[PDB]
C-alpha cells in the first residue's frame, strides 16, 4: 500500500518463504521415525512457522519485493492505515516502562540521600523500601507532571557544580 | 627546565618536598598560613616532571603546580 | 518592450526613489564632493543607477522568455 | 539470619535475582506468545 | 611537444628516487648536527 | 651544546636529546610559538606561506597535465571513452618481473602504465581538450603559474612589499574582492571558456587562441544580450540523438535550462552548466558591493553583528563583541574556512556521483567510487581540523571579558547541557541502531527472516517523492502532475529532471529501503559522536572540574601526572586524536553504504544489496568477503596480474594499521628503559664504542606517540579501503 | 595465509545462518565486535572519560537523580585491564568460531 | 570571633574548587589574620580523595 509495498497477504514472494522454510525442516523430520522425539520437535516447529506466517499476514502488515514484512513508523501513515500496533503503540508502551524504572530510581535515591550512608543504601539495597517505591511507580506518569508543575523535578543552577568557564 | 610554582594557598604541609625524588622543593618561613612556613623552588633546574608534588598536594586546588618545559638531560633524568 | 525604453525608465525610477524617498533613510543608516541640494553623490547615482539597469534587464529576460 | 538477609540485599545477589526475574518474564511470555512482531 | 625521450624514466626515475634523496638526506644531517656559534 | 636546528625554537635547539629532530618538524608551523613572534610578522609569514601552497597546487595541476600528455592515451580514449581505460603515467621499475611487464602493459600497450582513477580524462574531454598538444600547453601554462606563486611569495616577505597588519585586517575590503573577483569574475570568465571553447567542441568546432576571435559563440553574437532578447540564447539546443564531441544532433543554444542528463554522456548538459555559472556569477559580483571600503555606501560588519541581540535577552549581549573576536582570532577564522569548506567537500561528493558533471564518467564505475571516496575522506579530517582550531581559538585567542555576555560565553556557560545531549542522542542512535542489526543477524541465524525488525525510511521516501520519484506513490509536489510547482516548471527543467528522477539505472535519487535506513541512523550515530568528541574537547579546552587551570598548560600537553585519579589523554589535543578514530569510522561507514549500494546497481540485482544490507553477517559476506576474491588472487602461486599491485598494497595497508596499534597501546616508559640498556651494549661494545651519537637516543614522547600511532593507523586504513575499492570495482567490471 | 587459510576457510562460519552452525556465526561477528570495542579502552586514557562523565553527572544533578557514590573514570590500570581482557576475549572468540564452524563442516 | 559559626552549612564560591556550589560545614575559622581561615568539611570526596578544604571568608557564603 504505502511506499509501493504490498500486503504480506498478497506477497507472492511471502508465500515462497513459508514454503522454503517448512520445506528444510520436512526434509529434516523424514530420517526420523514418526513418533520419535526429533520428528516431535520439528513437527511443532512447523506448526509455529505455520502460526507465524499467518498471523503476520492477519495482523496487515505490509511486505517488500524481499516478501519480508516492513514496519510503517510515520504516525499519520499507520493510524490512517491501520498500522499503529508496529511503531506507535510499542513506543507508548516501552515510554511507559521506562519512565516506570528511571521514575522510581529516582525515588529510591531521593529517600536513600536523607538517610545516614547514602552510599551503603547504594551497595546494599534498602528492599521493603525498594519493593514499595516498586508498586507505587504505576501512576508516574502523573507524579511526573504534578512535580513538573510544582518546580520540583528540576535544581536550581545555584546549587549545581560547574567548571570555571 | 620545568616550571614550578607554589602558591599562596599553601598550607606548609612540606608533603611535597617529603614527595619530591630530585630535591626541587624546600619550607621556608611564612606568615600566611598557621604553620607559619610555606613550599618554595630553589632547584627546579633539577625537576624532571614526575608531579609527585602535586600528587602529594592536599589543598584545592593544588598550591604547587609543574609546568613542563624546555627538555634539559636533566629534566629527561637521563644517566647517559 | 523596447529595451532602450525598459532600461531608461528603469534607471530614472530607482535614481528619483534613492534621491528623494530613501536618501534619509540610507544617509541615517550611513551613520566625492557634490553640489546637488540634497548631497547626492556621483557613488549614490551609481549604486542607484545599477539597481535600475538590474531591474530593467530582468523585465526584458522574462518579456523575452515570452511569459 | 539479619547478617544473612542484608548480604541477600547486597547490590550483585539483588541484581541476579531482578535480572533471572525479569528474563523468567520474558522468556516464558515468548513461551506462551511466540514470535510477537506488532502489538 | 615537450616530450621528453625514452631514457627520461631510465635516467629521471633513478634520480630521483635514490640520488636526490642521498644528496637532500646528508646536507639536512649535517644541519641539524651542526650547532648554533 | 646548543645545535642550529630548529632556530625557532632555543629550547629545543638546547634540547640533547634527538626529541629536538622531531619537535624542531613538529613546531614549524605554529608560528605564534616561534621565538619572537610579532602579530605582523606572523601575517606576513603565513601570506607567503599561502603562496608557497597556491605553488605546490599548480605545479601538482602542471605535473598531471604533462605526465598524461606524455604517457596516456587522451587522443585514443577520446575516440572510444566506453571502451578505453585512461593512463594515469608510465612504470618505470627495474624490480619488475618480466611477467609483471605484461600484466601492466595495457592501454594500447606502449610498456606498463597505471590506469588513472583520477578522472581527468573526462573532466579535460568535457571541458574542451581534445589533443596533447592542449594538454601540454595547458601543463606549461600551469608551471608559469606556479612560479609567479613562488615568486609573489618572495617578493611579499621583502622589505617595501611586506604588506602591514591594518592591511591584513581590512575585512570589508577583503570579502567584497573575493566575493565579486575570486567568485563572480572567475565563474564569469568561466562561463566564457564553456560558451566560447566547451560547447563548440561538443558540437565538433574546434576553437582555440589560433580562431577564437573569428568564430561567433552564437549565430546572432551579442545583439540579444544588449536589446535584452536573453531567451534567444536558448533557442535550438543539442537534441538527444547529439553524438558528443560532433556536430550530429547538436544544436546552437549558449544556455539552456534543461535539466536532467545528456542522453549519450548521462552527463550534465554543457548548456546548462554555462547558465549556471552566468547566473552564480552574476549574484557574487552583486554580493560583493555589500560591505563599505572606501566610497561612503556599504556595511560595517561590526555595526551589523552589534545590531543583532534579541529584545527578550534570549541571546545576552547577542553578537556584541563578535567582530574584534573573528577579526584577531586567525584559529577562529580558520575554524570557520575548514568548517565550511569541510562541509562543501562533502556536498561535491554527494552532487558529482548523483549528478555526473563530466561525459562518460558515470559509466567509469572506478572512478565514481575513488572520487566520492576520496572526497568524503578529505571531508572527514578537514571537519576534525575545523574543531581541532575553535578549541585552540578558545585557548589562545578567547579573551571572557571582551565576549562578556555573548553568544560565544553563553555556550561556554551551558556546556555540561550541551556535551550531555550529545552523549544522550549517540547513545541513544548506538543502542537501537546496533540492538536492530543484532536482532536482525539472531532472526536471519535462526532461519526467520521475515521476523528482522525492517522500518521503511518513508520520511526520504516522501522527500525522493516531492522531488519528483513517483515509485512510492505519494504523490504530492513534483510527483503530482496537477500540483502547481508541477505545471510552473514544466516548460523548463522539470522534463529532463522528472526522466532522470524516474530512471533507476543512474544514480539521481536511488531507490531506498529498510537497509538504508539502518545505515543512515549508523551514519547519525558517528556525526552526534564524533561532534561530541570534538565539541567536549573545545568547551573544555579551557578548563574542567578534574583541571580547571587547563588553558595555563596550552593545546597538547602529556597529561597532568597520575595525581587526582588519573589524568591521561585530557588535553583538548587528546580529544581531536580520538574523534580521528570515530570520524575513520564513520566514512568508513558511509563510503561502505556508498560502494556497496553502487556495486549492486552496477552489477544490476538491487536485491542483494536490499536483503544482505539489513544484518552485518551479510555487509560481511556479501560485500568484504564476497568482492575481496580478485583482489587477493593479484599474485598467487599460479603467478600474478595486473592487479598484484593492490594486493601487495591491500596487505600494505593492514600492515602499517597494526604498526600503528604498537604506538597506540604500548606506552613510552616500557620503550625509554629498553633503549636505556641498548645505550648501555652499544657503550660497553668494543669498535661500536668507537662511533658515537650527536643526539643522545630517547623513546619517543606521550604526544608523539599518540600521533605517530594515529598517523601509522589512519595511512593503513586509507591504504587498505583504496586499494580494495579500486580492485573491487575495477576487476568486477 | 589471508587468501588460502582465512578467506578461504571462513566460508564455513560465514555461510552457517540457517543451520545449527549458526550459533558460530553469531560468535564470529559478536567476538569480532568485543575485539573492536577494547581498542576504545585501549586506546583512550582515563582523562577523557572523567570530564565526560563530569557532563553526564550535571544532567543527574539538574534531574536530581545523582547517585551519592559518585560515578569516576576507570583507574589507567583498570581502563588497561579492561583493554587486554575483551582483546584476548574477542580475538580468541573469533578463531573459536572460525575453527569449530569450519571443522565441525569439513570433519 | 570573624567567620561563619562552627558546625554551620556554608556554600564554596572559589571557582577552581570541586566542591563549588557546594555545601559543606565548618570545622573552623583561624581567628589569627591566615589568607583563609575557614576549615570546611564536606561528605563527597574530591578526586584527590580530600574531603576538606580551607577558604576565606569571601569565598562561603551561609547556604
Ligand atoms: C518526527 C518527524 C516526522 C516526519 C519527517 C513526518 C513526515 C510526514 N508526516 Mg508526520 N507526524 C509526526 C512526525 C513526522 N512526520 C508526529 C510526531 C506525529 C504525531 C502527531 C505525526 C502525525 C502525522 C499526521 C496526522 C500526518 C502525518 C503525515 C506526514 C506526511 C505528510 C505530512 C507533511 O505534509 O509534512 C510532514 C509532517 C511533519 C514534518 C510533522 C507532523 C505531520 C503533520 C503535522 C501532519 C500534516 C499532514 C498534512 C495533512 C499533509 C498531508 C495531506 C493529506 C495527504 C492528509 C509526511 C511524510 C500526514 C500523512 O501523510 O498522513 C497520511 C498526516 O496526515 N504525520
Ligand atoms: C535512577 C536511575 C537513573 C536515572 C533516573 C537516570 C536518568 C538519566 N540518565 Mg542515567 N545512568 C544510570 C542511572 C540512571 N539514569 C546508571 C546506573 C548509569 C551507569 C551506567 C547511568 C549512566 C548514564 C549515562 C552515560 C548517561 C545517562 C544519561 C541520563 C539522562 C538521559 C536519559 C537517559 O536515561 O539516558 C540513558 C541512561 C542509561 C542508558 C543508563 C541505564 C541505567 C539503568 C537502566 C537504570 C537503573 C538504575 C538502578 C539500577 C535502579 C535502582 C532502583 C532502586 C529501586 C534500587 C537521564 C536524566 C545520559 C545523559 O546524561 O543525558 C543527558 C547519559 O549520557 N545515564
Ligand atoms: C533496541 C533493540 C531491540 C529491539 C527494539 C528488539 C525488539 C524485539 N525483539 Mg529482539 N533482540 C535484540 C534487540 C532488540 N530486539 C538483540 C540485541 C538480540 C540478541 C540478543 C535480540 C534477540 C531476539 C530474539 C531471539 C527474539 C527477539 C524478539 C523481539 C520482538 C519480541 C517483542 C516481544 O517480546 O513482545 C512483546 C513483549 C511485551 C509487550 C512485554 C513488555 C514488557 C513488560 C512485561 C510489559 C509491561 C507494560 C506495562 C521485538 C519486536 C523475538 C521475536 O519473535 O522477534 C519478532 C525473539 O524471538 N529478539
Ligand atoms: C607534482 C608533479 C609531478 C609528479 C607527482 C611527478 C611524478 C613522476 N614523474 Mg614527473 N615531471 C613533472 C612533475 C611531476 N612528476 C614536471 C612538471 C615535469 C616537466 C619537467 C616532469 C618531467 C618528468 C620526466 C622527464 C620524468 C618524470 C617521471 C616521473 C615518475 C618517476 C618518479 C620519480 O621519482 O622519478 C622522477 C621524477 C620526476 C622527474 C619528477 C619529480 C616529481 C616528484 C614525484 C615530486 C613519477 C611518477 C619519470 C617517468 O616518467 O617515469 C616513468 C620521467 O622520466 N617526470
Ligand atoms: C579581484 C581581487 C582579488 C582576487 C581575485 C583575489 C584572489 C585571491 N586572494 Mg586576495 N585580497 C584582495 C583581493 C583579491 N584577492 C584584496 C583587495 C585584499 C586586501 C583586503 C586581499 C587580501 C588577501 C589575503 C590576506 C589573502 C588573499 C588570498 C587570495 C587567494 C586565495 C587562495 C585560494 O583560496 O585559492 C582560490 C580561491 C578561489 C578560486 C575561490 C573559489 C573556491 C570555490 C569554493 C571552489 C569551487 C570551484 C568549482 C565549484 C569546482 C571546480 C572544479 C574543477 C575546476 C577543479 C586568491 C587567489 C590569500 C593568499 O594570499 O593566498 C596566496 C590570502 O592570504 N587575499
Ligand atoms: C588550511 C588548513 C590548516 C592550517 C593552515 C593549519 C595550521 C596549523 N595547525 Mg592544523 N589541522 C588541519 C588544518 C590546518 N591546520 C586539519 C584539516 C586538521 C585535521 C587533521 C588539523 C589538525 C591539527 C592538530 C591536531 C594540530 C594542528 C596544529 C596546527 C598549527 C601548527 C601545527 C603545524 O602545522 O606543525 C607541523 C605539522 C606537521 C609536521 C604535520 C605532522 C605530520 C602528519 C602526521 C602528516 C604525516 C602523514 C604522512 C606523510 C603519511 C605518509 C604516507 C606515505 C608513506 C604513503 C598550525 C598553525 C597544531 C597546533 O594547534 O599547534 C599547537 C595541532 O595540535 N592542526
Ligand atoms: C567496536 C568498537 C567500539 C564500540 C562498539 C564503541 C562504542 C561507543 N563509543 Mg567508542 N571508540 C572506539 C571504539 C568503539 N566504540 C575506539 C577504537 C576509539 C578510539 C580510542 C573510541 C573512542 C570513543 C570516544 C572518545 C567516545 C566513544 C564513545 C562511544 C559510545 C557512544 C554512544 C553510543 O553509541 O551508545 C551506544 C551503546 C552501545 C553501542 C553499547 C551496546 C550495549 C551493550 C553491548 C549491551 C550489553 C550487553 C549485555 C547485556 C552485557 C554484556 C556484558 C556481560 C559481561 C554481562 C559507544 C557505546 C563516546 C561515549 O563515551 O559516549 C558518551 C565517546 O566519548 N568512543
Ligand atoms: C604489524 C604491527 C607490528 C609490527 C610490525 C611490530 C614489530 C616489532 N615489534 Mg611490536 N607490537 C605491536 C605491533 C607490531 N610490532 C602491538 C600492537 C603491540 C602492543 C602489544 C606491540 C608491542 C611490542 C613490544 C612490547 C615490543 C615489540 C617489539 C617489536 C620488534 C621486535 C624485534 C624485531 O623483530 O625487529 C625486526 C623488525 C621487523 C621484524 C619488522 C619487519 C619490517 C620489514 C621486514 C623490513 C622492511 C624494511 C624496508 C625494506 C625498509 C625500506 C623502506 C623504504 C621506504 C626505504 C619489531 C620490529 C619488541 C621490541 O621493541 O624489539 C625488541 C618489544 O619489546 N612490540
Ligand atoms: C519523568 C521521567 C524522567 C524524564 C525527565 C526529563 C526532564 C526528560 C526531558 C525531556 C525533554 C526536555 C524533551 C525535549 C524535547 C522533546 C521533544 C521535542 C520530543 C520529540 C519526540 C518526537 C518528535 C516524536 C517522535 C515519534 C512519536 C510520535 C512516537 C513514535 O511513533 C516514534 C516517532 C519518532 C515517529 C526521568 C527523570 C528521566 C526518569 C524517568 C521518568
Ligand atoms: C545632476 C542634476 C540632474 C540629473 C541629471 C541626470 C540625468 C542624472 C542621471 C545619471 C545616470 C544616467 C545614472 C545612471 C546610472 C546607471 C548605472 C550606473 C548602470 C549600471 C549597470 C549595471 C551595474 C549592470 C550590470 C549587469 C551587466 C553588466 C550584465 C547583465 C546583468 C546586469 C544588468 C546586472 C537634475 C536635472 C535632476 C537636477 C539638476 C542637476
Ligand atoms: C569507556 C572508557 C571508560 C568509561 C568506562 C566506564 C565508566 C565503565 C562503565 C561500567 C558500568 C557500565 C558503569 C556502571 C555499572 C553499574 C553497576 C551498572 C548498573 C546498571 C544496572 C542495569 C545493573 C574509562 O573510564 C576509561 C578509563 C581509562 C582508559 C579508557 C577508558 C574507556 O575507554
Ligand atoms: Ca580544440
Amino acid at each position: 500500500d504505502i511506499a509501493g509495498l504490498t500486503p504480506c497477504s498478497e506477497s507472492k514472494a511471502y508465500a515462497k518463504l513459508e514454503k522454503k522454510e517448512l520445506k528444510t525442516l520436512e526434509k529434516r523430520l523424514k530420517q526420523y521415525e514418526a513418533d520419535s522425539a526429533p520428528a516431535v520437535a520439528l513437527k511443532a516447529t512447523m506448526e509455529r512457522t505455520k502460526a507465524r506466517f499467518a498471523n503476520y499476514a492477519k495482523a496487515g502488515l505490509l511486505c517488500g519485493n524481499d516478501g519480508l514484512p516492513h514496519l510503517i513508523a510515520d504516525p499519520g501513515l499507520a493510524l490512517k492505515y491501520g498500522h499503529a500496533g508496529e511503531v506507535f503503540i510499542p513506543t507508548f508502551g516501552f515510554l511507559y516502562v521506562a519512565g516506570y524504572i528511571g521514575y522510581v530510581g529516582r525515588q529510591y535515591l531521593i529517600a536513600v540521600k536523607g538517610e545516614a550512608k547514602p552510599t551503603d543504601k547504594e551497595i546494599i539495597i534498602d528492599v521493603p523500601l525498594a519493593t514499595k517505591l516498586a508498586w507505587q511507580g504505576a501512576g508516574w506518569p502523573l507524579a511526573a507532571v504534578q512535580e513538573l508543575q510544582r518546580g520540583t523535578l528540576l535544581e536550581k543552577e545555584e546549587n549545581i557544580t560547574v567548571s570555571p568557564r | 627546565a620545568h616550571i614550578v610554582k607554589i602558591y599562596d594557598t599553601c598550607i606548609g604541609c612540606t608533603q611535597c618536598v617529603r614527595a619530591c625524588p630530585l630535591d626541587v622543593l624546600e619550607m621556608v618561613p611564612w606568615d600566611g598560613c598557621k604553620a607559619s612556613q610555606m613550599a618554595s623552588a630553589p632547584r627546579t633546574e633539577d625537576c624532571v616532571g614526575c608531579k609527585r608534588c602535586e600528587t602529594a598536594c592536599p589543598t584545592d586546588f593544588l598550591s604547587v603546580r609543574v609546568y613542563l618545559g624546555s627538555e634539559s638531560t636533566r629534566s629527561m633524568g637521563l644517566s647517559y | 518592450l523596447d529595451p532602450q525604453i525598459v532600461i531608461s525608465g528603469s534607471t530614472a525610477a530607482f535614481l528619483a526613489i534613492g534621491r528623494f524617498v530613501f536618501l534619509g533613510y540610507q544617509r541615517r543608516e550611513a551613520n566625492f564632493a557634490t553640489n546637488d541640494p540634497a548631497g547626492f553623490n556621483i557613488i549614490d547615482v551609481a549604486g542607484w543607477g545599477a539597481l535600475g539597469h538590474a531591474v530593467g534587464f530582468a523585465v526584458l529576460a522574462i518579456n523575452s522568455l515570452q511569459g | 539470619m539479619k547478617d544473612f538477609t542484608t548480604y541477600l540485599s547486597t547490590a550483585p545477589v539483588i541484581a541476579t535475582i531482578w535480572f533471572t526475574f525479569t528474563a523468567g518474564l520474558l522468556i516464558e511470555i515468548n513461551r506462551y506468545f511466540p514470535d510477537p512482531l506488532v502489538f | 611537444p615537450f616530450v621528453p625521450p625514452s631514457w627520461a624514466p631510465s635516467v629521471f626515475v633513478p634520480l630521483t628516487g635514490l640520488v636526490l634523496p642521498a644528496i637532500a638526506m646528508a646536507t639536512l644531517f649535517v644541519y641539524i648536527e651542526k650547532e648554533a656559534p | 651544546a646548543t645545535k642550529l636546528f630548529p632556530k625557532f625554537s632555543q629550547g629545543l635547539a638546547q634540547d640533547p636529546t634527538t626529541r629536538r629532530i622531531w619537535y624542531g618538524l613538529a613546531m614549524a608551523h605554529d608560528f605564534e610559538s616561534h621565538d619572537g613572534m610579532t602579530e605582523e610578522n606572523l601575517y606576513q609569514k603565513i601570506f607567503a606561506s599561502h603562496f608557497g601552497q597556491l605553488s605546490i597546487i599548480f605545479l601538482w595541476t602542471s605535473g598531471n597535465l604533462f605526465h598524461v600528455a606524455w604517457q596516456g592515451n587522451f587522443e585514443q580514449w577520446v575516440t572510444d571513452p566506453v571502451h578505453i581505460r585512461p593512463i594515469a603515467h608510465a612504470i618505470w621499475d627495474p624490480h619488475f618481473g618480466q611477467p609483471a611487464v605484461e600484466a601492466f602493459t595495457r592501454g594500447g600497450a606502449s610498456g606498463p602504465v597505471n590506469i588513472s582513477t583520477s578522472g581527468v580524462y573526462q573532466w579535460w574531454y568535457t571541458i574542451g581538450m581534445r589533443t596533447n598538444q592542449d594538454l601540454y600547453v595547458g601543463s606549461v601554462f600551469l608551471a608559469l603559474v606556479s612560479a609567479i606563486f613562488l615568486f609573489a611569495g618572495w617578493l611579499h616577505l621583502q622589505p617595501n612589499f611586506q604588506p602591514s597588519l591594518s592591511w591584513f585586517k581590512d575585512a570589508e575590503s577583503r570579502l567584497n574582492h573575493h566575493l565579486s573577483g575570486l567568485f563572480g569574475v572567475s565563474s564569469l570568465a568561466w562561463t566564457g571558456h564553456l560558451v566560447h571553447v566547451a560547447i563548440p567542441e561538443s558540437r565538433g568546432q574546434h576553437v582555440g587562441w589560433d580562431n577564437f576571435l573569428s568564430v561567433l559563440p552564437h549565430p546572432q553574437g551579442l545583439t540579444p544580450f544588449f536589446t535584452g532578447n536573453w531567451a534567444a540564447y536558448a533557442q535550438s539546443p543539442d537534441t538527444a540523438s547529439h553524438v558528443f564531441g560532433t556536430a550530429q544532433g547538436s544544436g546552437q543554444a549558449i544556455l539552456t535550462f534543461l535539466g536532467g542528463f545528456h542522453p549519450q554522456t548521462q552527463s550534465l548538459w554543457l548548456t546548462d552548466m554555462a547558465h549556471h555559472h552566468l547566473a552564480i556569477a552574476v549574484i557574487f559580483i552583486v554580493a560583493g558591493h555589500m560591505y563599505r571600503t572606501n566610497f561612503g555606501i556599504g556595511h560595517r560588519m561590526q555595526a551589523i553583528l552589534e545590531a543583532h541581540t534579541p529584545p527578550s535577552g534570549s541571546l545576552g549581549a547577542g553578537h556584541k563583541g563578535l567582530f574584534d573576536t573573528v577579526n584577531n582570532s586567525l584559529h577562529f577564522q580558520l575554524g570557520l574556512a575548514l568548517a565550511s569548506v569541510g562541509t562543501i567537500t562533502s556536498l561535491v561528493a554527494q552532487h558529482m556521483y548523483s549528478l555526473p558533471p563530466y561525459a562518460f564518467q558515470a559509466i567509469d564505475f572506478t572512478t565514481q567510487a575513488a572520487l566520492y571516496t576520496h572526497h568524503q575522506y578529505i571531508a572527514g579530517f578537514i571537519m576534525c581540523g575545523a574543531f581541532a582550531h575553535g578549541a585552540i581559538f578558545f585557548i589562545r585567542d578567547y579573551d571572557p571579558e571582551q565576549n562578556k555576555g555573548n553568544v560565544l560565553a553563553r555556550m561556554l556557560d551551558h556546556k555540561e547541557a550541551l556535551i550531555s545531549h550529545l552523549s544522550w542522542v549517540s547513545l541513544f542512535l548506538g543502542f537501537h541502531t546496533l540492538g536492530l542489526y543484532v536482532h536482525n543477524d539472531v532472526m536471519q541465524a535462526f532461519g526467520t527472516p521475515e521476523k528482522q525488525i525492517l522500518i521503511e525510511p518513508v520520511f526520504a521516501q516522501w522527500i525522493q517523492a516531492a522531488h519528483g520519484k513517483a515509485l512510492y506513490g505519494f504523490d504530492f509536489l513534483l510527483s503530482s502532475k496537477t500540483s502547481a510547482a508541477f505545471a510552473n516548471g514544466q516548460s523548463l527543467w522539470l522534463p529532463g529532471w522528472l526522466d532522470a528522477i524516474n530512471n533507476n539505472q543512474n544514480s539521481l535519487f536511488l531507490t531506498i529501503g529498510p537497509g538504508d535506513f539502518l545505515v543512515h541512523h549508523a551514519i547519525a550515530l558517528g556525526l552526534h559522536t564524533t561532534t561530541l568528541i570534538l565539541v567536549k574537547g573545545a568547551l573544555d579546552a579551557r578548563g574542567s572540574k578534574l583541571m580547571p587551570d587547563k588553558k595555563d598548560f596550552g593545546y597538547s600537553f602529556p597529561c597532568d601526572g597520575p595525581g587526582r585519579g588519573g589524568t591521561c589523554d585530557i588535553s583538548a589535543y587528546d580529544a581531536f586524536y580520538l574523534a580521528v578514530f570515530w570520524m575513520l569510522n564513520t566514512i568508513g561507514w558511509v563510503t561502505f553504504y556508498w560502494h556497496w549500494k553502487h556495486l549492486t546497481l552496477w552489477q544490476g540485482n538491487v536485491a542483494q544489496f536490499d536483503e544482505s544490507s539489513t544484518y552485518l553477517m551479510g555487509w560481511l559476506r556479501d560485500y568484504l568477503w564476497l568482492n575481496s576474491s580478485q583482489l587477493i588472487n593479484g599474485y598467487n602461486p599460479f603467478g600474478m596480474n595486473s592487479l598484484s599491485v593492490w594486493a601487495w598494497t591491500f596487505l600494505f595497508g593492514h600492515l602499517i594499521y597494526a604498526t600503528g596499534f604498537m604506538f597506540l597501546i604500548s606506552w613510552r616508559g616500557y620503550w625509554q628503559e629498553l633503549i636505556e640498556t641498548l645505550v648501555w651494549a652499544h657503550e660497553k661494545t668494543p669498535l661500536a664504542n668507537l662511533v658515537y651519537w650527536k643526539d643522545k637516543p630517547v623513546a619517543l614522547s606521550i604526544v608523539q606517540a599518540r600521533l605517530v600511532g594515529l598517523a601509522h593507523f589512519s595511512v593503513g586504513y586509507i591504504f587498505t579501503y583504496a586499494a580494495f575499492l579500486i580492485a573491487s570495482t575495477s576487476g568486477r567490471f | 595465509w589471508l587468501r588460502d587459510f582465512l578467506w578461504a576457510q571462513s566460508s564455513q562460519v560465514i555461510q552457517s545462518y540457517g543451520s545449527a552452525l549458526s550459533a558460530y556465526g553469531l560468535i564470529f561477528l559478536g567476538a569480532h565486535f568485543v575485539w573492536a570495542f577494547s581498542l576504545m579502552f585501549l586506546f583512550s586514557g582515563r582523562g577523557y572519560w572523567q570530564e565526560l562523565i563530569e557532563s553526564i553527572v550535571w544532567a543527574h544533578n539538574k534531574l536530581k537523580v545523582a547517585p551519592a557514590i559518585q560515578p569516576r573514570a576507570l583507574s589507567i590500570t583498570q581502563g588497561r585491564a579492561v583493554g587486554v581482557a575483551h582483546y584476548l576475549l574477542g580475538g580468541i572468540a573469533t578463531t573459536w568460531s572460525f575453527f569449530l564452524a569450519r571443522i565441525i563442516s569439513v570433519g | 570571633e570573624v567567620g561563619p559559626k562552627r558546625g554551620s552549612l556554608v556554600k564554596i564560591l572559589r571557582p577552581e574548587s570541586y566542591w563549588f556550589n557546594q555545601v559543606g560545614k565548618v570545622v573552623s575559622v583561624d581567628q589569627s589574620g591566615v589568607r583563609y581561615p575557614v576549615v570546611v568539611r564536606f561528605e563527597n570526596q574530591n578526586y584527590a580523595g580530600v574531603t576538606t578544604n580551607n577558604y576565606a571568608l569571601d569565598e562561603v557564603v551561609a547556604a
